[PDB]
């Protein structure tokens, strides 16, 4: 479980690229089951990071 | 021009004047009571209470306590408000006063730059306040204070908020109250007070629900035994 | 000693240069104002001639410019005042203004808590730095060390007076309050 | 271009409104009507710290940034 | 031409005589080369370094990161690889400033 976090980590960007997209073209049937993706992806180990972050 | 500790529990009206005992003391006076050289001034209508914790030491504030429904914040209560605005980095909350409050999206739990918390708009909160003088707007904080959210932050997702006079939740709230258990007996329930005059309520059934929203606004008065068992058998049904 | 009215011949253009509240046109030095003609020959000859009334009864503020201000509300991020003298004279009637989040302190730092700065109810001296947008329309700074709060007023209504430079203490009570003191 | 001379309405409406022993007895104020400071330190006159001018002074001098 | 390779000992006379006001000053002592790139770069210059030691060819790099400070600009480090991102990161985090 090494570069399951870096896949997500890609995978999210695309996602939040991919909302431009529906947004551009005016299709928001994707574009509202993609952004309840978008929200449903982020978790907190994923922004666990490093030690001194604050 | 009467004394005090001989009109404990009498009626008082704006106006008149009491003696507090003799060698000025240092006891603060509290709401409604404005203290006047070596005597006291009555601000509130009400009734005069005295509560000095268990020794002969300091133990001891003067206070009235009357019925009223226009909330101003004090330092350290527990107050529902709801979610106005999100302006900036902050989230302006009405609580019921005369200005809103002001949040922070780090004052949540485990919160920062980007491990934001979801509020929405128009939601309602647990939280206590930090800072009440009147002086700013008030600004509360919502985990603890060591940093543990004890059942603090957004509450409510089936239930009903409804708004009672500050009278009953006084009432509620004490010691030696056995309000809560005997209306638990009847509908199992869960509730969380505010100081602002808010309740939230959740019952099992939406017949429940609506008896005890209704029900529980009505208990400031109908004093208990002679009333309160036949109101509970009425209810019944 | 004569006065003016604002247009007349008063010199030309090699006959000295002009002055503050006066304009020129066609070689000419035409007056601006109904004040005193006083012209200061300063030194190297050549006077910049100008008319000034010395009774300023209201008077614009400028780009840079010393007041004597009082504040009327704080924000947590801002804080309301009203300008009460421009430098020494008073004023007939009163402008509004805006102190941001970075014109507290000489350096534009962080941290800078507003909220203990500029109490309300007390007399600052700030200067101006800009004309503003319609929402902050003077824009005042106290970024200096002759610049802050000048004559603060107690929670019960007593004159105060300065103790360190960035607390303070009652004289009555003895209780300690947090300001933003200049120097005198 | 004459100038003229002022008749009453003007001469009234330009008015300058600008011990003599005592009348009107009843309206005087005689008539009608501890504290230990322990001040501090009067001014304080910055002669310390002034921490902006610290600061300032003190980076622009070390000129380090190690 | 564009391109001049400064030898290795032809150009530096002095090192304190020029630059009259101090930089950032190094605990251990500056090594020929370092001085000699510094000279230059204080000149707003373009410099190449080819050099065996890793941090030595450093000394330089934050001898212009310390100057971007004094600048109040901006500066741009580029790493190719991950371990190696971050390690300058928290060299220079606790050193000074913000990364």
């Amino acid at each position: 479980e090494g570069l399951v976090v870096r896949c997500i980590q890609r995978l999210a960007e695309m996602c939040r690229s991919l909302r431009g997209a529906a947004r551009l073209v005016g299709e928001p049937v994707l574009g509202a089951k993609m952004e309840t993706a978008a929200t449903l992806l982020r978790r907190d180990i994923v922004f666990a990071a490093s030690l001194y972050t604050q | 021009a009467r004394a005090a500790r001989t009109v404990l529990g009498q009626v008082v009206l704006p106006g008149e004047e009491l003696l507090l005992p003799e060698s000025r003391v240092r006891v603060v006076c509290g709401p409604g009571l404005r203290r006047c050289g070596d005597r006291l001034l009555v601000t509130k209508c009400g009734r005069l209470r005295h509560k000095e914790p268990g020794s002969g030491s300091g133990g001891g504030v003067y206070w009235v306590d009357s019925q009223q429904k226009r909330y101003v914040p004090v330092k350290g209560d527990h107050v529902i408000g709801i979610v106005t605005a999100k302006s900036g980095d902050i989230f302006k909350v009405d609580v019921g006063g005369s200005e809103p409050a002001s949040l922070s999206y780090l004052s949540f739990e485990g919160a920062t730059k980007r491990n934001r918390p979801n509020v929405q708009v128009g939601d309602l909160i647990y939280g206590q306040f930090v800072v009440a003088n009147k002086d700013m707007e008030p600004e509360m904080v919502c985990i603890d204070s060591c940093g543990r959210a004890n059942g603090m932050g957004v509450i409510g997702q089936d239930g009903l908020l409804f708004k009672v006079t500050l009278g009953l939740i006084r009432k509620l709230l004490a010691p030696d109250c056995e309000i809560i258990q005997e209306v638990g007996k009847l509908h199992p329930l869960e509730i969380v007070f505010g100081m602002n005059g808010r309740i939230w309520v959740k019952a099992k059934t939406i017949q429940q629900t609506l008896i005890l929203a209704n029900i529980l606004e009505a208990c400031e008065h109908m004093t208990s035994d002679q009333r309160k068992q036949i109101f509970s058998r009425l209810a019944e049904s | 000693v004569r006065y003016c009215i604002p247009g007349e011949r008063l010199c030309n253009l090699e006959e000295g240069s002009p002055g503050s509240g006066t304009y020129t046109r066609h070689g000419y030095i035409f007056s601006s104002l109904a004040g005193c003609l006083m012209k200061s020959s300063e030194n190297g000859a050549l006077p910049v001639v100008s008319v000034v009334r010395e009774t300023e009864s209201q008077l614009l503020p400028d780009v840079g410019a010393i007041v004597t201000c009082k504040v009327s509300s704080i924000n947590s991020r801002f804080a309301k005042v009203h300008i009460l003298y421009v430098g020494s004279m008073p004023l007939k009637n009163s402008f509004r203004g805006t102190i941001r989040k970075e014109d507290v302190r000489a350096t534009e730092k962080d941290k800078v808590e507003i909220y203990k700065s500029f109490r309300p109810g007390d007399i600052v001296l700030a200067k101006v730095i800009s004309l503003g947008d319609a929402q902050s329309n003077y824009l005042l700074t106290t970024a200096e060390n002759e610049l802050g709060v000048v004559v603060a007023h107690s929670e019960s209504g007593i004159q105060m007076v300065p103790i360190s430079w960035c607390e303070m203490q009652c004289p009555k009570t003895h209780t300690k309050e947090f300001r933003k003191v200049a120097r005198v | 271009a004459l100038a003229a001379r002022p008749s009453a309405f003007a001469s009234t409406l330009c008015l300058r409104y600008p011990r003599t022993l005592d009348l009107y007895k009843t309206f005087l104020y005689s008539r009608q009507v501890e504290i230990s400071p322990l001040v501090a330190i009067t001014p304080f006159d910055f002669k310390s710290a002034s921490p902006d001018d610290i600061v300032k002074a003190n980076q622009k001098k070390a000129f380090t940034r190690e | 031409q564009w391109a001049i390779p400064v030898d290795a000992t032809s150009p530096v006379g002095d090192f304190y005589r020029l630059i009259p006001q101090p930089a950032f000053q190094w605990a251990f002592e500056p090594d020929v080369f370092q001085k000699q790139a510094i000279l230059h770069l204080e000149r707003h210059d373009s410099v190449f370094v080819a050099a065996h030691t890793s941090a030595g060819k450093t000394v330089v790099a934050e001898y212009a990161i310390a100057l971007a400070q004094k600048h109040m600009t901006r500066t741009i480090y580029t790493s190719p690889i991950k371990a190696l991102s971050n390690q300058k990161f928290r060299d220079f985090r606790n050193t000074f400033g913000d990364v």
